[PDB]
């Protein structure tokens, strides 16, 4: 039925530009509005902009002078031009469908909201370059430190050990690189069986197997 | 254009009268029809009126509960809604067409070229 | 751009989330996926939403009420308002599962010899526990550290509903060898007294 497909996200230097696409299909594009809602890693939802196919546009006060939204009625696709990107704009950008005249329909008793959402696209703004991780051995574990960008997947014994394993979410170091730890609790009598953590970094083609 | 007035927060079972004000030349208009659109659903037609004869055509979901009438003195088409259920909660648009379509397609969104901004109607629990 | 708030509840409880100026639309978002619309126009239920969800107006505020909490109802709930030209989203309330208090298992890890060659050293302090509140205090030769450590908490586990924390102390190789004692002092709700795990360089 109704489907919204986001695209265009990626990596961009601070100060660069990037255009996002919200390809809609399954409804009359001119009778609805398309909004842009981003969500920072581990934070709430933030509405960015909207367009009503009439050029009824609006922008949040945090992206006024550097964001521009447009649409193509023949392609049923909305466009979000982001200029002068900074580190604060790093978030997952969704696009959702709303009523065409939501500013006119908004009152004390009505609020239709956004009915259909897309799975969003990831936009990362960072000056760091793509770099492979350095694995260090550490209950036991291995430290995956200094890599860029997201994501990374850690497994033990080629996926044999998954019960009782904790791979912590990565944290952005002050140097602009990511780092996380993957720990696992094993019986003490089996220390003297070998344990290997499998780290794979696809955005850099790096596979490291360190024996703990 | 077309201006929709009335509508608001109404309890289940109540009554509500909507108004659709028209300005300018309406003699070339063939059908005056009310549409409604709920979140997630598609825009459906509920009541159509033939301006040259006065015949009314209702949908199966609103048969026996909604009454549509035209006041040719002021050129305002009304939509008297009775016995409202929470399923009627939607934005009620007022549609009109100067191109003519048969009665089969008199309740389809594609048969109407002109629309109003619509008024929202909520049936709270 | 703020972090959501927490609310502990068990299966079958009655949860009433209040939103704090037009009508409010309520959204449910599970971790890692797109949000879903629950209530629109203060108290109208969206299509496909179970009848246990319900919205209601209380004077000037708006409330979302779950009559009987279900296993698949544990997520983050946002309330959305619309001004004259700006759509705003609320803080968001993350409903978590309630479990008996559990003390964490504290572990500390010195930096490996393969890491000291790079010029930097990292000390990792590992903490399954409940609730989320916990204090990790680093001590280097009985000198309280602050600012040079980062914490990372996992999501609520799907089997036992517990959290896991990791505090990584980052120091240079020059500063790492200038000291001997390294310790992380853990303070938790389930502990009557703090627990300290230490090691010598
Ligand atoms: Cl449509
Ligand atoms: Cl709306």
């Amino acid at each position: 039925e109704v489907q919204l497909v986001e695209s265009g996200g990626g990596l961009v230097q601070p100060g660069g530009s990037l255009r996002l696409s919200c390809a809609a299909s399954g409804f009359n594009f001119s009778y609805y509005s398309i909004h842009w809602v981003r969500q920072a890693p581990g934070k709430g939802l933030e509405w960015v902009a909207y367009i009503s196919s009439s050029s009824y546009t609006s922008y949040a006060d945090s992206v006024k002078g550097r964001f521009t939204i447009s649409a193509d009625t023949s392609k049923n696709t909305a466009y979000l031009q982001m200029n002068s990107l900074r580190a604060e704009d790093t978030a997952v950008y969704y696009c959702a469908r709303g009523y065409q005249y939501w500013q006119y329909h908004a009152s004390w008793y009505w609020n239709g909201g956004l009915d259909y959402w897309g799975q969003g696209t990831l936009v990362t703004v960072s000056s760091a370059s793509t770099k492979g991780p350095s694995v260090f051995p550490l209950a036991l574990g291995c430290l995956v430190k200094d890599y860029f960008p997201e994501p990374v997947t850690v497994s033990w014994n080629s996926g044999a050990l998954t019960s009782g394993v904790h791979t912590f979410p990565a944290v952005l170091q002050s140097s602009g690189l990511y780092s996380l730890s993957s720990v696992v609790t094993v019986p003490s009598s089996s220390l003297g069986q070998t344990y290997i953590c499998n780290v794979n970094h696809k955005p850099s083609n790096t596979k490291v197997d360190k024996k703990v | 254009q077309l201006v929709e007035s009335g509508g608001g927060l109404v309890q289940p079972g109540g009554s509500l009268r909507l108004s659709c004000a028209a300005s300018g030349s309406t003699d070339s208009i063939e059908y005056m029809t009310w549409f409604r659109q709920a979140p997630g659903k598609e825009r459906e037609g509920v009541a159509a009126l033939y301006t040259h004869t006065g015949n009314t055509y209702y949908a199966d979901s609103v048969k026996g509960r909604f009454i549509i009438s035209r006041d040719k003195a002021k050129n305002m088409v009304y939509l008297q809604m009775n016995s409202l259920e929470p399923e009627d909660t939607a934005v009620y648009y007022c549609g009109a067409t100067r191109k003519y379509v048969p009665v089969r397609f008199a309740l389809d969104q594609s048969s109407y070229d002109y629309w109003g901004k619509g008024t929202p109607v909520t049936v709270s629990s | 751009t703020q972090s959501p708030s927490s609310l502990s509840a068990s299966v079958g409880d009655r949860v009433t989330i209040t939103c704090r100026s037009s009508a409010v639309a309520w959204y449910q978002q599970k971790p890692g996926k797109a949000p879903k619309l629950l209530i629109y126009s203060a108290s109208s239920l969206y299509s496909g939403v179970p009848s246990r969800f319900s919205g209601s107006r209380s004077g000037t505020d708006f409330t979302l009420t779950i009559s009987s909490l279900q296993p698949e109802d544990f997520a983050t709930y946002y309330c959305q308002q619309s001004s004259s030209s700006l759509i705003t989203f609320g803080q968001g309330t993350k409903v978590e599962i309630k479990r008996t208090v559990a003390a964490p298992s504290v572990f500390i890890f010195p930096p490996s010899d393969s890491q000291l060659k790079s010029g930097t050293a990292s000390v990792v302090c590992l903490l399954n526990f409940y609730p989320r509140e916990a204090k990790v205090q680093w001590k280097v030769d009985n000198a309280l550290q602050s600012g040079n450590s980062q914490e990372s908490v996992t999501e609520q586990d799907s089997k036992d509903s517990t959290y896991s924390l990791s505090s990584t102390l980052t120091l240079s190789k020059a500063d790492y060898e200038k000291h001997k004692v390294y310790a992380c002092e853990v303070t938790h709700q389930g502990l009557s007294s703090p627990v300290t795990k230490s090691f010598n360089r």
